[PDB]
């Protein structure tokens, strides 16, 4: 029943540009157990975007990558949700373009 | 190509 | 140098959600290329890479039917672990398998794995000379006797011998033109202040495969591995990966630090440096 927190990282696919395309990525990784809630956030608003199938890494923990494309904006706020059993509430981890 | 039979713990 | 095969399976119990969910995954090196989901509405093993759309129907009934047959004796192993445990139905349970095979430049096998989990720990694995059983526990010892008396790490050792390097060299060849493309790191450096007196120098690596690099930083000709934060190997999104390192360094002093970059995509292990 032994239980570890996700990480996660929220991050474009190349160097960030306002006004052009990108993708945008929050990969979460190293949880367990496998369910999970992860979403993409454009202005606290909910994302199309699609998910990795689930797999893992040699201790056992749980990764998957949620993505999709979009134009990186000065007037634009993008996020990241992720709710697990391990956390009391949902994480919400803003992206930063310079990472 | 996928292991055709598991072993029931 | 070495190519490997591996699937890996996980069997989440639902209680009172219906039954369990079974997803199989199968890796070419760091390439992913079959997918299965019980929940999701195909009901079928499907390509996630497109040089296995070169595969015909026969090739995935097989393997949906196997990962069918696979979901089904998992179902049942989610029970058995409940009692061996003496969990109740009311939490959610889960076991990992890992099974696979490396080979060298020979195409015969190199090493050769399959080892199980239990939320989140060791069950039971196959040892190195795939004829012993390494048992975390005393309920996994269990399943070890019935599997010595089953005799079923010959099975598993004539899977992985023969079966598991077969594949993985017609793999490769169906997979050739970008399996054993290498692709060399994006590499830039970027500045970040930190204090009046002190900014953070980050070394960049872009769209690299395999995953497998290495982002040491040094000054003046010698690495300080103690003052350097480094993230995980992360998925650029598009197959191939990307990672950083930084290091806490002197407003004042930004040339006397160099990152080097090493990876198998590269003819020679590349340095950058703030410009």
């Amino acid at each position: 029943m032994v239980q570890h927190p996700p990480k996660i990282q929220v991050y474009s696919r190349h160097p960030a540009e306002n006004g052009k395309p990108n993708f945008l990525n929050c990969y979460v990784s190293g949880f367990h157990p496998p369910e999970i809630e992860i979403d993409l956030l454009k202005n606290g608003k909910e994302m199309k975007a699609e998910q990795t199938d689930l797999s893992f890494s040699k201790d056992w923990t749980f990764y998957l990558l949620v993505h999709t494309e979009f134009t990186p904006n000065e007037q634009d706020e993008f996020s990241c949700r992720v709710k697990h059993v391990t956390l009391s509430e949902p994480q919400i981890v803003k992206w930063d373009r310079d990472n | 190509r996928t292991i055709s039979y598991t072993y029931p713990f | 140098g070495s190519h490997s095969l591996r699937y890996f399976y996980t069997s989440v119990s639902r209680p009172g959600r219906g039954d369990p969910r079974f997803i199989a995954v199968g890796y070419v090196d760091d390439t992913q290329f079959v997918r299965f989901d019980s929940d999701a509405a195909t009901g079928r093993m499907e390509p996630r890479a497109p040089w296995m759309e070169q595969e015909g129907p026969e090739y995935w009934d097989r393997e949906t039917r196997t990962v069918k047959e696979t979901a089904q004796r998992y179902r049942v192993d989610l029970d058995t672990l409940r009692g061996y445990y003496n969990q109740s139905e009311a939490g959610s349970h889960t076991r990992q398998t890992m099974y696979g095979c490396d080979l060298g430049p020979g195409g015969r096998l190199l090493r050769g794995y399959s080892q199980d989990a239990y939320d989140g720990a060791d069950y039971i694995a196959l040892n190195e000379d795939l004829r012993s059983w390494t048992a975390a526990d005393t309920a996994a010892q269990i399943t070890r006797r019935k599997w010595e008396a089953a005799g079923t790490a010959e099975h598993d050792r004539n899977y992985l011998e023969t079966t598991c390097v077969e594949w993985l060299r017609r793999y490769l060849e169906m997979g050739k033109e970008t399996l054993l493309r290498a692709e060399p790191p994006s590499t830039r450096v970027t500045r970040h202040p930190i204090s009046d007196h002190e900014v953070t120098l980050r070394c960049w690596a872009l769209g690299f495969y395999p995953a497998e690099i290495t982002l040491t930083w040094q000054r003046d000709g010698e690495d300080q591995t103690q003052d350097t934060e480094v993230v995980d190997t992360r998925p650029a999104g598009d197959g191939t990966f990307q990672k950083w390192a930084a290091v806490v360094v002197p407003s004042g002093q930004e040339q006397r630090y160099t990152c080097h970059v090493q990876h198998e995509g590269l003819a020679e292990p590349v340095t950058r440096r703030w410009e």
